[PDB]
Protein backbone atom coordinates (compact mmCIF):
# COMPACT_ATOMS: atom_id res chain seq x y z
CA UNK A 1 0.00 0.00 0.00
CA UNK A 2 2.57 2.12 0.25
CA UNK A 3 4.43 1.30 -2.57
CA UNK A 4 5.22 5.00 -5.50
CA UNK A 5 4.52 4.25 -8.76
CA UNK A 6 7.65 6.30 -9.69
CA UNK A 7 9.12 6.07 -13.09
CA UNK A 8 12.75 4.77 -11.59
CA UNK A 9 10.79 2.05 -9.25
CA UNK A 10 9.10 0.75 -12.62
CA UNK A 11 12.79 1.25 -14.15
CA UNK A 12 15.74 0.77 -12.14
CA UNK A 13 16.79 -2.81 -11.23
CA UNK A 14 17.51 -4.41 -7.94
CA UNK A 15 18.66 -8.03 -6.72
CA UNK A 16 15.52 -9.99 -6.21
CA UNK A 17 17.37 -11.93 -3.39
CA UNK A 18 18.13 -8.53 -1.52
CA UNK A 19 14.56 -7.64 -1.97
CA UNK A 20 13.43 -11.03 0.03
CA UNK A 21 16.18 -10.00 2.38
CA UNK A 22 15.01 -6.60 3.07
CA UNK A 23 11.07 -8.32 3.79
CA UNK A 24 12.61 -10.60 6.18
CA UNK A 25 14.64 -8.31 7.64
CA UNK A 26 11.77 -5.59 7.96
CA UNK A 27 9.72 -8.19 10.09
CA UNK A 28 12.48 -9.94 12.18
CA UNK A 29 13.38 -6.44 13.83
CA UNK A 30 9.86 -5.30 14.35
CA UNK A 31 9.46 -8.99 16.08
CA UNK A 32 12.64 -8.11 17.98
CA UNK A 33 12.22 -4.61 18.89
CA UNK A 34 15.64 -3.90 17.92
CA UNK A 35 16.10 -0.59 14.91
CA UNK A 36 19.68 -1.55 14.54
CA UNK A 37 20.69 -4.31 12.12
CA UNK A 38 24.20 -4.75 12.87
CA UNK A 39 23.16 -4.90 16.22
CA UNK A 40 19.98 -7.72 15.38
CA UNK A 41 22.80 -9.82 13.38
CA UNK A 42 25.24 -9.64 16.31
CA UNK A 43 22.63 -11.06 17.92
CA UNK A 44 21.76 -13.32 15.46
CA UNK A 45 25.29 -14.48 15.85
CA UNK A 46 24.86 -16.46 19.01
CA UNK A 47 21.35 -17.28 18.89
CA UNK A 48 20.11 -21.38 17.98
CA UNK B 1 21.46 37.43 10.76
CA UNK B 2 25.07 36.42 11.56
CA UNK B 3 25.76 33.13 9.80
CA UNK B 4 23.43 30.03 10.01
CA UNK B 5 22.85 28.04 6.68
CA UNK B 6 21.35 28.53 2.99
CA UNK B 7 17.65 27.08 2.40
CA UNK B 8 16.31 26.45 -1.09
CA UNK B 9 13.15 25.61 -1.92
CA UNK B 10 13.16 22.57 -4.93
CA UNK B 11 9.80 22.06 -6.65
CA UNK B 12 9.89 18.79 -7.64
CA UNK B 13 6.33 19.36 -9.53
CA UNK B 14 2.48 19.49 -8.04
CA UNK B 15 2.86 19.06 -4.09
CA UNK B 16 6.07 18.01 -4.34
CA UNK B 17 9.18 19.90 -3.31
CA UNK B 18 12.62 19.45 -1.69
CA UNK B 19 14.77 21.91 1.30
CA UNK B 20 18.25 21.53 0.76
CA UNK B 21 20.67 23.60 3.43
CA UNK B 22 24.15 23.61 4.84
CA UNK B 23 23.82 24.21 8.33
CA UNK B 24 27.51 26.43 9.57
CA UNK B 25 27.37 25.73 13.04
CA UNK B 26 26.20 21.76 13.99
CA UNK B 27 28.18 21.50 17.20
CA UNK B 28 25.95 22.61 20.27
CA UNK B 29 22.74 20.58 20.42
CA UNK B 30 20.67 18.31 17.77
CA UNK B 31 18.49 15.76 18.04
CA UNK B 32 15.42 14.63 15.95
CA UNK B 33 16.19 18.84 13.95
CA UNK B 34 12.31 19.82 13.24
CA UNK B 35 10.80 21.48 9.68
CA UNK B 36 8.90 24.83 10.33
CA UNK B 37 5.97 26.12 8.93
CA UNK B 38 4.81 29.92 8.31
CA UNK B 39 7.13 30.92 11.24
CA UNK B 40 4.80 29.38 14.12
CA UNK B 41 3.21 26.03 12.50
CA UNK B 42 3.06 22.78 11.01
CA UNK B 43 6.14 21.34 12.18
CA UNK B 44 6.37 19.33 8.90
CA UNK B 45 8.96 16.19 9.11
CA UNK B 46 10.71 15.80 12.44
CA UNK B 47 11.88 12.06 11.15
CA UNK B 48 15.45 12.69 11.08
CA UNK B 49 17.42 10.95 13.77
CA UNK B 50 20.81 12.01 12.37
CA UNK B 51 22.65 15.49 13.25
CA UNK B 52 23.39 17.84 10.22
CA UNK B 53 26.67 19.13 9.47
CA UNK B 54 29.19 21.79 9.08
CA UNK B 55 28.99 23.32 5.51
CA UNK B 56 27.55 19.58 3.94
CA UNK B 57 24.72 19.28 1.28
CA UNK B 58 21.14 17.97 2.57
CA UNK B 59 18.22 17.30 1.10
CA UNK B 60 14.93 16.49 2.40
CA UNK B 61 11.55 15.65 0.57
CA UNK B 62 8.73 17.51 1.65
CA UNK B 63 5.06 17.79 0.53
CA UNK B 64 3.85 21.29 0.56
CA UNK B 65 0.41 22.98 -1.66
CA UNK B 66 0.81 25.72 -4.06
CA UNK B 67 -2.01 27.37 -2.43
CA UNK B 68 0.15 28.87 0.48
CA UNK B 69 2.85 29.56 -1.44
CA UNK B 70 1.15 31.77 -4.02
CA UNK B 71 1.30 33.58 -0.74
CA UNK B 72 4.53 34.64 1.60
CA UNK B 73 5.27 31.72 3.33
CA UNK B 74 7.85 31.55 5.90
CA UNK B 75 9.04 27.84 5.99
CA UNK B 76 11.65 27.28 8.79
CA UNK B 77 14.27 24.36 10.42
CA UNK B 78 14.40 23.77 13.97
CA UNK B 79 17.74 22.08 15.08
CA UNK B 80 16.09 20.25 18.00
CA UNK B 81 17.00 21.23 21.90
CA UNK B 82 17.31 17.75 23.07
CA UNK B 83 13.93 18.00 25.67
CA UNK B 84 12.40 21.47 24.85
CA UNK B 85 12.27 22.87 20.94
CA UNK B 86 10.09 25.70 19.92
CA UNK B 87 12.14 28.46 19.01
CA UNK B 88 14.84 28.55 21.55
CA UNK B 89 17.15 27.01 19.38
CA UNK B 90 19.57 28.99 17.36
CA UNK B 91 16.66 29.05 14.86
CA UNK B 92 16.60 29.54 10.82
CA UNK B 93 13.47 30.11 8.45
CA UNK B 94 12.95 31.52 5.03
CA UNK B 95 9.82 32.45 2.76
CA UNK B 96 8.84 31.38 -0.57
CA UNK B 97 6.59 33.65 -2.78
CA UNK B 98 5.75 32.53 -6.28
CA UNK B 99 4.14 34.22 -9.24
CA UNK B 100 4.11 32.99 -12.45
CA UNK B 101 4.75 34.67 -15.83
CA UNK B 102 7.73 36.49 -14.71
CA UNK B 103 11.08 37.00 -15.75
CA UNK B 104 11.31 34.46 -18.72
CA UNK B 105 15.51 35.89 -20.29
CA UNK B 106 17.87 35.10 -17.98
CA UNK B 107 17.00 31.44 -17.47
CA UNK B 108 16.66 30.98 -21.41
CA UNK B 109 19.93 32.55 -21.51
CA UNK B 110 22.01 29.98 -19.57
CA UNK B 111 19.74 27.54 -21.76
CA UNK B 112 21.34 29.13 -24.66
CA UNK B 113 24.54 28.96 -23.27
CA UNK B 114 24.06 24.72 -22.69
CA UNK B 115 22.45 24.45 -25.58
CA UNK B 116 25.19 25.86 -27.76
CA UNK B 117 27.32 23.60 -25.95
CA UNK B 118 26.48 20.09 -26.00
CA UNK B 119 25.62 20.86 -29.71
CA UNK B 120 29.23 21.71 -29.97
CA UNK B 121 31.13 19.40 -27.36
CA UNK B 122 29.02 16.00 -28.48
CA UNK B 123 27.48 15.20 -25.59
CA UNK B 124 23.87 15.43 -24.66
CA UNK B 125 22.04 18.15 -23.33
CA UNK B 126 21.23 16.83 -19.92
CA UNK B 127 24.72 15.55 -19.64
CA UNK B 128 26.24 19.12 -20.23
CA UNK B 129 23.94 20.30 -17.72
CA UNK B 130 24.73 17.49 -15.26
CA UNK B 131 28.65 17.63 -15.98
CA UNK B 132 28.59 21.72 -15.59
CA UNK B 133 30.10 22.99 -12.05
CA UNK B 134 27.52 25.63 -10.72
CA UNK B 135 28.59 27.68 -7.51
CA UNK B 136 27.27 30.78 -5.78
CA UNK B 137 30.50 32.84 -7.01
CA UNK B 138 30.95 30.64 -10.11
CA UNK B 139 32.01 33.21 -12.62
CA UNK B 140 30.93 31.98 -15.98
CA UNK B 141 34.67 31.96 -17.18
CA UNK B 142 35.76 29.54 -14.53
CA UNK B 143 32.47 27.42 -15.31
CA UNK B 144 33.71 26.85 -18.95
CA UNK B 145 36.98 26.75 -17.94
CA UNK B 146 35.68 23.45 -15.60
CA UNK B 147 33.87 21.95 -18.66
CA UNK B 148 36.67 22.11 -21.38
CA UNK B 149 39.00 20.70 -18.65
CA UNK B 150 36.73 17.94 -18.32
CA UNK B 151 36.51 16.76 -21.92
CA UNK B 152 40.52 17.48 -22.11
CA UNK B 153 40.99 15.53 -19.06
CA UNK B 154 38.47 12.42 -21.00
CA UNK B 155 40.25 12.75 -24.45
CA UNK B 156 43.32 11.95 -22.59
CA UNK B 157 43.27 9.33 -19.76
CA UNK B 158 40.35 8.34 -21.73
CA UNK B 159 38.31 8.00 -18.98
CA UNK B 160 34.61 8.48 -17.91
CA UNK B 161 32.51 12.09 -18.02
CA UNK B 162 32.58 11.44 -14.08
CA UNK B 163 35.46 10.58 -13.75
CA UNK B 164 36.91 13.55 -15.52
CA UNK B 165 34.63 15.37 -12.97
CA UNK B 166 35.96 14.08 -10.30
CA UNK B 167 39.52 15.30 -11.82
CA UNK B 168 38.05 18.45 -12.44
CA UNK B 169 37.37 19.14 -8.41
CA UNK B 170 34.31 18.11 -8.29
CA UNK B 171 32.50 16.44 -5.01
CA UNK B 172 31.21 13.34 -4.09
CA UNK B 173 27.58 13.40 -5.36
CA UNK B 174 25.47 11.52 -2.43
CA UNK B 175 22.35 11.66 -4.39
CA UNK B 176 21.38 8.93 -7.25
CA UNK B 177 21.85 10.20 -10.93
CA UNK B 178 20.12 8.32 -13.74
CA UNK B 179 18.35 6.17 -11.58
CA UNK B 180 21.18 4.69 -10.55
CA UNK B 181 23.87 3.79 -7.98
CA UNK B 182 25.20 7.16 -6.56
CA UNK B 183 28.63 7.81 -6.32
CA UNK B 184 28.88 7.45 -2.50
CA UNK B 185 27.07 4.48 -2.81
CA UNK B 186 29.34 2.30 -5.12
CA UNK B 187 32.08 3.85 -3.77
CA UNK B 188 31.55 3.20 -0.25
CA UNK B 189 28.07 0.87 0.37
CA UNK B 190 28.25 -1.48 -2.82
CA UNK B 191 28.24 -3.90 -0.80
CA UNK B 192 28.02 -2.19 2.91
CA UNK B 193 30.87 -3.36 4.39
CA UNK B 194 29.56 -5.68 6.87
CA UNK C 1 30.89 31.02 -29.58
CA UNK C 2 33.30 31.68 -26.93
CA UNK C 3 32.34 35.00 -26.29
CA UNK C 4 28.82 33.75 -26.09
CA UNK C 5 29.48 31.59 -23.45
CA UNK C 6 31.80 33.56 -20.92
CA UNK C 7 29.42 36.18 -20.61
CA UNK C 8 28.27 37.06 -17.06
CA UNK C 9 24.43 36.12 -18.09
CA UNK C 10 23.44 34.68 -14.45
CA UNK C 11 23.07 38.04 -12.14
CA UNK C 12 22.49 40.45 -15.14
CA UNK C 13 19.22 42.15 -14.62
CA UNK C 14 17.71 45.53 -15.88
CA UNK C 15 18.10 47.42 -19.51
CA UNK C 16 21.44 45.26 -19.37
CA UNK C 17 19.14 41.92 -19.60
CA UNK C 18 17.33 43.35 -22.15
CA UNK C 19 20.53 44.43 -24.52
CA UNK C 20 22.11 40.64 -24.27
CA UNK C 21 18.39 38.92 -25.44
CA UNK C 22 18.84 41.16 -28.28
CA UNK C 23 22.18 40.63 -28.94
CA UNK C 24 21.86 36.33 -28.39
CA UNK C 25 18.57 36.43 -30.50
CA UNK C 26 18.55 39.03 -32.79
CA UNK C 27 16.39 37.20 -35.22
CA UNK C 28 14.29 34.72 -33.15
CA UNK C 29 11.70 35.90 -31.34
CA UNK C 30 11.96 34.61 -27.42
CA UNK C 31 8.34 33.87 -26.82
CA UNK C 32 8.17 31.88 -30.42
CA UNK C 33 11.28 30.33 -29.07
CA UNK C 34 9.54 28.97 -25.86
CA UNK C 35 8.28 25.72 -26.94
CA UNK C 36 10.09 22.80 -27.06
CA UNK C 37 10.15 22.01 -30.60
CA UNK C 38 11.11 25.45 -31.38
CA UNK C 39 14.02 24.97 -28.79
CA UNK C 40 14.92 21.54 -30.78
CA UNK C 41 14.91 23.05 -34.22
CA UNK C 42 16.64 26.35 -33.28
CA UNK C 43 19.68 24.56 -31.57
CA UNK C 44 19.28 21.64 -34.27
CA UNK C 45 18.97 19.10 -30.99
CA UNK C 46 16.83 16.23 -30.46
CA UNK C 47 13.35 17.28 -29.19
CA UNK C 48 13.56 14.27 -26.80
CA UNK D 1 21.39 6.16 -57.96
CA UNK D 2 17.85 6.83 -59.47
CA UNK D 3 16.85 4.29 -57.72
CA UNK D 4 17.80 5.85 -54.52
CA UNK D 5 16.44 8.79 -54.92
CA UNK D 6 12.82 6.99 -55.64
CA UNK D 7 13.19 5.39 -52.29
CA UNK D 8 13.78 8.65 -50.45
CA UNK D 9 10.46 9.79 -52.50
CA UNK D 10 8.21 7.05 -50.84
CA UNK D 11 9.61 7.73 -47.23
CA UNK D 12 9.62 10.92 -47.89
CA UNK D 13 5.65 10.43 -48.86
CA UNK D 14 4.97 8.07 -45.81
CA UNK D 15 6.46 10.85 -43.82
CA UNK D 16 4.37 13.48 -45.28
CA UNK D 17 1.39 11.19 -44.40
CA UNK D 18 2.17 10.46 -40.41
CA UNK D 19 2.72 14.33 -40.12
CA UNK D 20 5.00 15.83 -37.09
CA UNK D 21 6.13 13.34 -34.57
CA UNK D 22 4.27 13.79 -31.86
CA UNK D 23 6.52 14.94 -28.82
CA UNK D 24 6.53 12.73 -25.77
CA UNK D 25 5.49 15.37 -22.84
CA UNK D 26 7.76 13.83 -19.25
CA UNK D 27 7.37 17.01 -16.72
CA UNK D 28 3.44 16.08 -16.70
CA UNK D 29 0.79 16.22 -14.02
CA UNK D 30 1.84 12.61 -12.97
CA UNK D 31 2.55 12.89 -9.58
CA UNK D 32 4.41 9.35 -7.93
CA UNK D 33 0.85 8.22 -6.11
CA UNK D 34 1.34 5.58 -3.83
CA UNK D 35 -0.49 2.26 -4.98
CA UNK D 36 -3.03 2.43 -2.18
CA UNK D 37 -3.49 5.64 -3.61
CA UNK D 38 -3.67 4.97 -7.30
CA UNK D 39 -6.14 1.89 -6.58
CA UNK D 40 -9.29 3.52 -5.38
CA UNK D 41 -13.02 2.10 -5.62
CA UNK D 42 -13.79 5.96 -5.03
CA UNK D 43 -10.84 6.88 -7.65
CA UNK D 44 -12.96 4.31 -10.21
CA UNK D 45 -16.12 5.47 -9.13
CA UNK D 46 -15.74 9.76 -9.50
CA UNK D 47 -14.15 8.81 -13.05
CA UNK D 48 -17.12 6.70 -14.43
CA UNK D 49 -19.69 8.89 -12.67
Amino acid sequence: AKLVLSQDNLDNEISALSLANEQLETALMAQTGKTDKNKYYETLATSR
Amino acid sequence: EKQADYIDLIPQGGNQFLVNFSVKKTKKDATHFSIGYNKSFNNLADKNGFVPLAGEHYSIPVTLDAKILEKKTKIGITRKKPEPASDENHYTSATFTIHPNAEPGIWLLRLNKTLRLAKVSGMTPHETQHALIHVRNDSSEYELRRFTETLLYRKRYGIDTETALMLCNAGISRISYDGQLSHFDRLFNNPPLN
Amino acid sequence: LYNILTEDTESLTGSDLENSLKRNFPKVKIKDLMTLDALANYYELPAD
Amino acid sequence: RDTLNEAKMWYMQALGLLGDKPVSIFSNGWENPSLSNAADKTQAKQFHD
